[PDB]
DNA sequence: GCATCCGTGAGTCGAG
DNA sequence: TATAATGGGAGCTGTCACGGATGC
């Protein structure tokens, strides 16, 4: 008990192996039940507890290596009189362990928190009410995006529709991905060369554009 | 209006050798009185500088021309052996009252 | 069409079922290295949605040209992330269970 | 009332 | 100048040390200082004695422990946000019973934080307190059954968490029953099994009128004491299988268990008393011979039925008297949960003593400290009692060491007290202050000690009184409990003594707290001082008997309040305590031997005393306090100064030559202004800013870690992209700011790099890319700017780097960056002021000093305090403050009012008179008369009935002074105040509630993750919340669209949201909102309920309010 | 009626039940994950041990088991102990948790809401305004009309576009 | 010396008080029979009698042999608004809430 | 008709 | 994969006042 699982869920583990036992068991060798019982017990509730216990799945054998470390640092500490280092801990570990692996290993084994982990005496307040949402766009981040499409069209305009739709089919504008100078210049029926040649001097006219003006300038941040 | 001291990088801090800490020795500047004899002048900046075991007061101030301290036995500081103290003080004419972080100077 | 009225009711097991994108297989949230959803775990983009915008699990198909194109490598449906915030689960139980607000709440519905 | 006493209960009466 | 002093009582003893209620306790808990064998049974070494031995074949006893030294000192620990502690090593012995060997070990348990010299501890780096409980002691009670008027309810209590409360009833059927963990069973049952037998039960309760014969059951004694142990045993564990071990040892472990049962030894003392009996040990009953033998059941049952009876000596008890509550200080909290560490310890103990090799297993092998140092560090850190120390100024800290909580662990929760709880009962004298509480829900649940209170060893608190023996005052002190208090007639302190003897022939005292009239020769005891009623904070208040309790409540806890100023005075009227308070805060440093001064400057003091020895105390100097107000000790001696022991050498943050300076002495003038003092707004001279009056030093701290990404890591560095050298000006070749440097809300602290998530660039992206030629950075500027609405200039930056001496951080992070801004803050309106007695206020007009009312010399007033704050509000005492004020302000001198032996009427008068001989004949020898709006002034007060008429103008102003007023000129006019006012020197604080920290304002901002609603706070830069009751005021004015734009556009409507922050900048009116993201939530979280919630048209035909992103 | 027994157990959209990694890297997480867990790990074990053809009181216990889960996951401490993390007494926050309660959904999230364009200070008397005004201070304003302030800036010269604009007043 | 919230609450929840006034449930004329010991109060009508057995201290709204309405009060105390309503009909409750929280 | 046990509630905003 | 091992361990606390379904 202790270990992460409930008493209920290590009695089934347990009896989960009762019946591998059970299974593999040969009367001949004339030894009670019990003693074969007991290592695939132990076995299957060992295995639940390194399968379940973290929210994050660990594989078995990092679970062993970590807690190998749990118990060197443990025995490290107790001869030390103190916490041990990154390094003495490597020194304990043996070769191929250098300090940086026992940090990386400590970083990987990190647990989750609870969202739900007060804050204050009076349960006023969630630790998940200070987490902002970064994914979900903010609105200066949406009309920023707005006023970048319709300066772009703005600028797009000062172009013969051929040239600006070329910079559109280049650049992914149209349909959400950019084709080769061969697509393009299939579309419009014209050379590789000069639909490249095209797309150079739309955005050497866009340059001009941008140079007298400035008005794409404040976008680059 | 202005202060700086040779090794004080602010207000908060203090000068080894010396008793009062730099907000007191700006509070004692404060009440310094400057007259300026010439009407055309407008800022002055004395220079201070002293060592040893001594009480340095307004007096101790490098005289200028055109320019009388009031109040020469106004104290300043309270130096120690091996306590030394560097200022420059600017001083301005101005009216009323301008706090420090209005003018900045 | 505008909003009028708000109904409530049982969902039928057939009702949830049409609900999920997907039955939730494993206990696992997240792998311990790649920090990248597990597979038919509680966070599957496989069920639930793409976590990047018009992006896939692998990466094959990235943009919004592909719209409702369900990948055949990872599996992913190619939509708005957003998605992630609608799109039910369920769990087929081995035995049925009771819910227990109709069980509990006196007097007890079922009894 | 606790399962696991009454887990243990079944478990004594094989 | 000179300080004159008022009072008759003469205090026979001094204030005891007013942090020994922390220091004493933690002492007596942890005896570090003892040597092991001279140990108590007490502490730390009572938690060790009860969890060991450890048996079951194998045994692991303790044999002793000791205590290291701190692995750092206080202040490192600070610094590097450490905890000081002090190892804790435990020699054990394991012992094999067959086999006899004897392999013995001093293992390692991990480290038990220390308390500093003041009384508070340094958890993590900040300085936090352990607050005092208050709980029912343990023992024996008899309360009056509410139901049932003629029975009464006996409740056996123990320790918090050491046992089962147990009550015995009289039931209605006349069998007395018996209720443990909720089970309702006869007590005849009990009886049985503890040997009794009918001949000794009749012969001991038969005296009762047929109440032994509710105890009288046949089928009871028809069995031996084993087959009434098993019925027992049956009916307390439904389905537990009856065994005989079993069962003996469930009722063992019951009643009979010092390792499971405890009362404490005050439990012990108050059962022994209040039954008239013995006890050996601190349980119910033992395990003697095999069997069970009584200890306390037959003597409660006893007193229970002679209660009921009537018989006489024997009374109900009053729960809420002092001598039933008790105290658990430090050391008690702090041992418990020590206990509870060592009991999973334990519990690991026997797990490893089942498994492993039976014949190699060391102590170290077998104890895994990892459960001891969990529930140590989460008692430190995460108890409600472990509060983050109140170090706004040193009586601050000092109140808070000495507050007194019914809340926290064992206590009472919220809501589940009521009147009685909190009421001040009779017993209160002179054990918890009266006054010194929380307004609002905590209020009577958070008190205070009264000042000369102590907590003794079972944990009660006690008051000192003196011996009067035939009408004779001896100078002999006794502390009494409240039950020993109650034996006695004990006088007032305030009784008229010649000599030693009492003067009066009647005298006010106490019988069981009732006041009486009383001889001389009736009188046992006298009180030792009014200070004994109330705390520290009340007894700061001058004048406090003229002062109504609920405004002193307000004076006393603002003074906890109060900022330290770079100028700070102590009060022209004090009450004689203000000197102590600095002394035993610890903020000031004194002589510890009579020397003379060697050397002295701003950071240090080095001092020659007798031995000759040279000892050098460094000076604080600018340090940041857990509030943020600076704690910097400044040097009051000069070279070459001779002084003698306990002579001040450096005054700590606001003290002033070692009183107690709170705030500043300002000439004060009561009078309406033009409505800027309406409603308890305050009015201030600007000249105060002038002088830098209510400036103070106010240090923040702000972090960063740079920390390693499976994206690249983050670096700190002035290379930071897409930043001018106006941006990087004052940042150093490192990336961090430059000492003495000025920020402003928005400069770069500490710049910062962070390699951007895996970027798909947007179309629009490439497009710009390809426009401007310019390759997109791999990184992005994460660098640690200045927050809205703060800055100042930079005095300190710490960087630790992982590949550093002594510097190990948490997993993953490469370096840590703090830097410490300090900040000088003049008063500004907006900013809270107060005074000792109650009278708060906000500044709300800053006037020059040509508008300031005046006296006729010239001499502006300092802040206008409007005078409809008196009346209603009762609190006198700030009137005659001012009036001594003004009267110390013309003779320059101070005062000691000691709080009831106060400075009188007429006392008051006689300096008036003085100061006015001082601020009127100076005027007649200068050579002016009497002035034409003095005149006028004159003729209103005669029509008031303030003067008598006839009398000359300077007789007639003099009358005028001596009730406090003098003519005062409006500074905008010349004319003056149709009435005299009263003006004089009061004493005023600068609280800690300034407008500075907490003006807010969002436009937009962060959302919260599942809701898509703003987060909440000015540190996360969050929006106000909109509540139900704000909502219900919309609705009632009937603004649907106003009250609709705050459900949708402004809080979580993310389409709504976004369209109408570009509506507003592009000049459109923002759009029609659509559904708030929160009711989809709603609705999702519904159907994980396998609840099918519809949204339907007036059709009855389905809406998707999802816009098909749901449905397959 | 039948409806009232479960046989498909719903899960939430996992937005609603998030994993997400805080400041310094950690992660954060809510505890209907860990119920959920719980669920499926019963299930999932009930599964296997009847396919394995297991004795009537184990698959009786399993059964139990996988009920209480399903009962801590809708309405934890409702029946039986409330269900816990590991070394802490506090229960876990189920769906019943969520919606009812001062800090449940309805009350806290759909009867009242943060918002925007809001803030705060103390009040103070001010006396020379008419009934109809208030005094606001200039940076208050500032923030609160930002959009505003953005748009009229751009309609004078103050700045060349909303961007510059915002990024001038930053 | 009143009640105050408390009782505002009480009348808002129309909960039954706890020091209670018994009242008629029919019309007639009262008849007061006090034993030194225990006392009652009988409401005869016509060719109806009813009976009213109260506590001995209890105080008297009413003299013997009068005339009292249905759900008027006999003993001092607070009306039990459901009594109130099923004796003498809804208006009664309406005026008797009104007034009684007014008078708070 | 009447005690008794169990579930449900018990103010707002603000900083933590 | 083999000596034999065969039923647990913490509650835990000074509250009203309703509604309001189960037992005499
Ligand atoms: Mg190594
Ligand atoms: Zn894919």
């Amino acid at each position: 008990t202790g270990r992460g699982l409930s008493f209920l869920d290590l009695i089934q583990e347990g009896n989960q192996g009762l019946i591998r036992a059970v299974e593999k068991f040969e009367y001949k060798r004339r030894f009670k039940f019990s003693t074969y019982a007991t290592w695939w017990i132990r076995q299957a509730i060992n295995r639940a507890i390194a399968d379940q216990a973290r929210t994050i799945r660990i594989p078995v054998h990092m679970v062993e290596t970590i807690n190998k470390l749990s118990r060197t640092a443990r025995q490290l500490q107790q001869e030390l009189g103190r916490e041990p280092t990154y390094e003495e801990i490597a020194e304990a570990m043996g070769p191929g362990w250098d300090a940086k692996r026992v940090e990386e290993t400590l970083k990987i084994a990190q647990e989750p928190v609870s969202l739900e982990t007060p804050i204050g005496d009076e349960k006023d307040s969630f630790y998940g009410d200070f987490i902002p949402d970064e994914h979900l766009p903010s609105p200066v981040d949406a009309a920023t995006q707005s006023l970048l499409s319709e300066e772009l069209e703005k600028a797009l305009s000062k172009l013969s529709e051929r040239e600006a739709m070329v910079l559109k089919l280049r650049k992914g504008l149209i349909d959400g991905r950019e084709h080769t100078l061969e697509e393009v210049g299939a579309f419009f029926g014209v050379t590789r060369e000069r639909i490249r040649q095209i797309e150079n001097k739309a955005l050497r006219k866009l340059k001009y554009h941008e140079s007298r003006t400035r008005k794409l300038r404040d976008f680059l941040d | 209006t202005s202060v700086y001291i040779e090794d004080v990088l602010h207000e908060f801090s203090t000068i080894p050798g010396v008793k009062e800490d730099v907000v007191e020795i700006i509070l004692n500047l404060k009440e310094l009185v400057v007259r300026f004899l010439n009407p055309s002048l407008q800022t002055v900046t004395l220079l201070l500088k002293a060592e040893g075991p001594k009480e340095v007061k307004a007096r101790d101030f490098l005289p200028v021309a055109d320019v009388e301290i009031m109040n020469p036995d106004l104290h300043i500081a309270t130096l120690e052996e091996g306590g030394r103290l560097n200022m420059e003080v600017r001083v301005d004419r101005g009216v009323g009252y301008v706090p420090a972080e209005k003018h900045g100077i | 069409k505008e909003v009028r009225k708000v109904r409530i009711a049982l969902a039928s097991p057939e009702k949830i079922r049409s609900w999920s994108y997907g039955e939730v297989e494993k206990p696992e949230t997240i792998n311990y290295r790649t920090l990248k959803p597990e597979r038919d775990g509680l966070f599957d983009e496989r069920i639930f949605g793409p976590i990047k915008d018009y992006e896939c699990a692998c990466g094959k198909y990235k943009r919004q040209r592909f719209e409702g194109k369900v990948c055949e490598r990872c599996g992913v449906e190619v939509t708005k992330s957003i998605v992630r915030r609608y799109r039910m689960g369920h769990i087929e139980l081995a035995t049925p269970a009771a819910h227990i607000w109709f069980v509990k709440d006196v007097p007890s519905k079922i009894g | 009332s606790d399962p696991v006493r009454q887990y243990l209960h079944e478990i004594g009466q094989v | 100048m000179e300080i004159k002093r008022f009072g008759r009582i003469r205090e026979v003893i001094p204030l005891p040390p007013l942090t020994e209620i922390q220091v004493e306790s933690y002492r007596r808990a942890l005896q570090a200082d003892v040597p092991p064998e001279k140990r108590e049974n007490v502490g730390i070494q009572a938690a060790f004695r009860e969890t060991f031995p450890i048996e079951e074949g194998l045994v692991l006893d303790f044999l002793e422990y000791r205590l290291g030294e701190p692995p750092f000192p206080q202040d490192e620990c600070r610094e590097k946000d450490l905890t000081y502690q002090a190892p804790l090593y435990a020699r054990l012995q394991l012992i094999h019973k067959d086999t006899g060997l004897i392999k013995e070990d001093e293992v390692f348990l991990g480290h038990i934080p220390l308390m500093t010299e003041d009384g508070s501890f340094i958890i993590n780096g900040a300085d936090r307190v352990i607050v005092s409980q208050i709980h029912r002691s343990p023992g024996v009670y008899f309360t009056p059954d509410p139901a049932r008027p003629g029975r009464y309810i006996a409740s056996i209590i123990p320790l918090p968490k050491r046992g089962p409360w147990i009550d015995l009833e009289v039931e209605p059927n006349g069998v007395v029953s018996m209720k443990v963990n909720k089970r309702k069973f006869p007590l005849v049952l009990l009886l049985r099994v503890l040997g009794y037998d009918q001949e000794t039960l009749a012969r001991e309760l038969g005296a009762y009128g047929e109440l032994v014969q509710g105890l009288m059951d046949e089928s009871v004694f028809a069995m031996r004491p084993e087959e009434a142990l098993i019925r027992l045993f049956t009916l307390l564990r439904p389905g537990d299988p009856p065994k005989r071990d079993k069962a003996v040892a469930y009722v063992y472990g019951l009643i009979a268990d010092p390792r499971r049962y405890d009362l404490g030894e005050a439990g012990r003392y108050k059962a022994e008393e209040k039954l008239g009996i013995r006890l050996s040990g601190r349980t119910l009953a033992r395990f003697e011979d095999g069997e069970f033998k009584d200890e306390v059941f037959l003597p409660t049952l006893r007193y229970l039925f002679a209660l009921t009876a009537g018989v006489p000596g024997h009374e109900v008890d009053d729960i809420d008297h002092l001598g039933n509550r008790r105290i658990r200080t430090v050391g008690e909290l702090m041992t418990d949960q020590f206990r509870v560490g060592l009991a999973r310890l334990a519990r690991g103990v026997r797990e490893r003593m089942l498994m492993g090799s039976e014949d190699s297993l060391t102590p170290a092998k077998l104890v895994n400290s990892r459960p001891l140092e969990a529930a140590i560090r989460e008692f430190f850190s995460r108890s409600q009692l472990s509060q983050f120390k109140d170090e706004t100024n040193p009586l601050s800290s000092l109140r808070h060491k000495r507050r007194i909580s019914a809340l926290g662990p064992g206590g009472l929760t919220r809501e589940r007290a009521g009147f009685d709880v909190r009421d001040v009962h009779r017993t209160h004298y002179g054990r918890i202050c009266p006054v010194e509480t929380p307004e609002g829900a905590n209020i009577g649940l958070i008190t205070s000690l009264a000042a000369y209170a102590r907590v003794d060893e079972l944990g009660f608190i006690r008051t000192p009184y003196r011996r009067v023996v035939g009408g004779v005052v001896t100078d002999e002190v006794v502390y009494m409990t409240a039950t020993e208090e109650d034996r006695y007639t004990i006088a007032q302190a305030n009784t008229p003594l010649e000599g030693n003897r009492i003067a009066a022939e009647r005298v006010v005292a106490r019988r069981k707290g009732e006041p009486v009239i009383v001889s001389p020769e009736e009188v046992e005891f006298m009180d030792v001082s009014p200070k004994q009623v109330f705390s520290v904070n009340t007894n700061l208040i001058p004048f406090l008997e003229h002062d109504d309790a609920n405004r002193a409540l307000m004076g006393s806890n603002m003074q906890t309040q109060a900022v330290p100023l770079i100028r700070a005075q102590a009060p022209v009227v004090m009450t004689g305590l203000e000197e102590r308070v600095v002394r035993d805060s610890l903020a000031a440093l004194y002589a510890e031997e009579d020397g003379e001064v060697a050397k002295v400057d701003g950071n240090r003091i080095v001092v020659r005393y007798e031995d000759g020895r040279l000892v050098e105390y460094p000076l604080r100097r600018f340090y940041r306090s857990n509030q943020g107000t600076a704690l910097d000790q400044r040097p009051r001696v000069v070279v070459g100064q001779r002084v003698r022991k306990g002579d001040l050498l450096a005054d700590g943050p606001a003290s002033e030559n070692g009183f107690l300076a709170l705030g500043q002495n300002v000439l004060v003038a009561i009078m309406p202004f033009d409505g800027y003092n309406f409603e308890d707004a305050i009015v201030i001279s600007e000249e105060l800013l002038k002088r830098d009056f209510y400036t103070s030093i106010h240090i923040e701290r702000y972090e960063i870690e740079a920390r390693d990404t499976k994206l690249g890591p983050e670096r700190i560095t002035r290379d930071i992209p897409h930043l001018s050298e106006a941006a990087l000006r004052d940042l150093d070749e490192e990336g961090v700011v430059r000492i003495g440097a000025e920020v402003k809300p928005g400069d770069i602290l500490v710049g910062r790099t962070s390699f951007k998530g895996e970027s798909e660039p947007t179309p629009e992206e490439r497009l710009l890319r390809s426009i401007f030629g310019e390759k997109a950075r791999d990184v992005k500027d994460t660098s640690l700017r200045v927050p809205p609405g703060e800055g100042g200039i930079v005095v300190r930056t710490v960087r630790l780097r992982r590949g550093d001496p002594g510097v190990e951080l948490k997993p993953g992070v490469r370096e840590v960056v703090r830097v410490y801004v300090a900040q000088k803050r003049k008063l500004q309106v907006g900013d809270k002021l107060a005074n000792r007695h109650g009278n708060k206020g906000v500044v709300a007009k800053i006037l020059p000093v040509e508008d300031m009312p005046h006296l006729p010399d010239g001499t502006p007033v300092d802040v206008i305090l409007n005078p409809l704050g008196v009346p209603s509000r009762m609190n006198l005492g700030q009137i005659l403050e001012t009036h001594l004020g003004l009267a110390g302000y013309f003779l320059g001198q101070r005062y000691i009012s000691p709080i009831f032996d106060g400075a009188k009427e007429p006392e008051i008068k006689e300096l008036l008179a003085q100061a006015f001989e001082v601020y009127f004949g100076k005027r007649k020898g200068e050579g002016f008369g009497v002035d034409k709006r003095e005149v006028e002034v004159l003729r209103r007060a005669e029509k008031l009935g303030l003067v008598t008429p006839g009398k000359t103008p300077e007789e007639q102003l003099k009358e005028l002074f001596l009730q406090g007023k003098v003519v005062l000129y409006d500074g905008r006019t010349g004319e003056p105040i149709e009435g005299p006012i009263v003006v004089g020197q009061m004493f005023i604080m600068k609280l800690y509630h300034m407008v500075e920290d907490k003006m807010h304002a969002r436009s937009t901002g962060p959302y919260s993750l599942i809701t898509q609603q703003p987060l909440g706070g000015k540190a996360q830069f969050g929006g106000q919340r909109f509540g139900e009751m704000e909502v219900w005021a919309l609705e009632a004015y009937g603004a649907a669209h106003t009250l609709q734009e705050m459900l949708t556009l402004k809080s979580d409507d993310i389409e709504g949201r976004n369209a109408a922050y570009e509506a507003i900048i592009k000049g459109e009116d923002v759009p029609e909102p659509s559904v708030p993201e929160s009711f989809r939530v709603l609705v999702k979280e519904l159907q994980a309920l396998a609840l099918d919630v519809q949204t339907l048209d007036e059709k009855d035909n389905p809406v998707d309010i999802f816009e098909g992103l749901a449905s397959k | 009626p039948e409806w009232m027994i479960l046989e498909a157990v719903p899960v939430l959209p996992p937005d609603l039940r998030p994993m997400v990694q805080v400041d310094g890297g950690r992660f954060a997480t809510s505890d209907l994950n860990d119920l959920y867990r719980r669920l499926i790990n019963r299930n999932n074990r009930l599964k296997k041990l009847l396919a394995q053809g297991a004795p009537e009181i184990i698959i009786r216990n399993e059964k139990r088991m996988l009920q209480e889960a399903v009962d801590a996951l809708l309405d934890n401490g409702r029946r039986g102990a409330p269900v816990t993390n590991p070394g802490s007494d506090r229960p876990l926050r189920s769906l019943t948790d969520i919606l009812s309660g001062k800090q449940g959904r309805f009350r806290q999230n759909l009867l009242g809401k943060r918002v925007d364009y809001s803030g705060r200070s103390v009040i103070v008397v001010g006396p020379q305004l008419k009934l109809h005004q208030c005094g606001l201070p200039k940076r208050m304003a500032l923030e609160l009309f930002k959009p505003f302030l953005l748009k009229k800036m751009e309609e004078k010269g103050i700045a060349p576009n909303v961007k510059a604009a915002r990024r001038m007043l930053e | 010396i009143t009640q105050g919230l408390p009782r505002v609450i009480e009348l808002f929840e129309a909960r039954r008080p706890k020091a209670k006034a018994v009242i008629s449930e029919i019309d007639g004329v009262v008849r007061i029979e006090e034993t030194e010991e225990k006392l009652s109060v009988f409401v005869e009508s016509e060719g109806f009698s009813k009976e009213y057995k109260l506590p001995k201290e209890a105080r008297l709204l009413v003299k013997d042999g009068d005339y009292v309405e249905a759900g008027q009060p006999l003993t001092r105390g607070a009306i039990d608004p459901h009594q109130l309503l099923e004796a003498k009909g809804p208006e009664a409750v309406e005026r008797y809430l009104v007034e009684e929280i007014q008078k708070v």
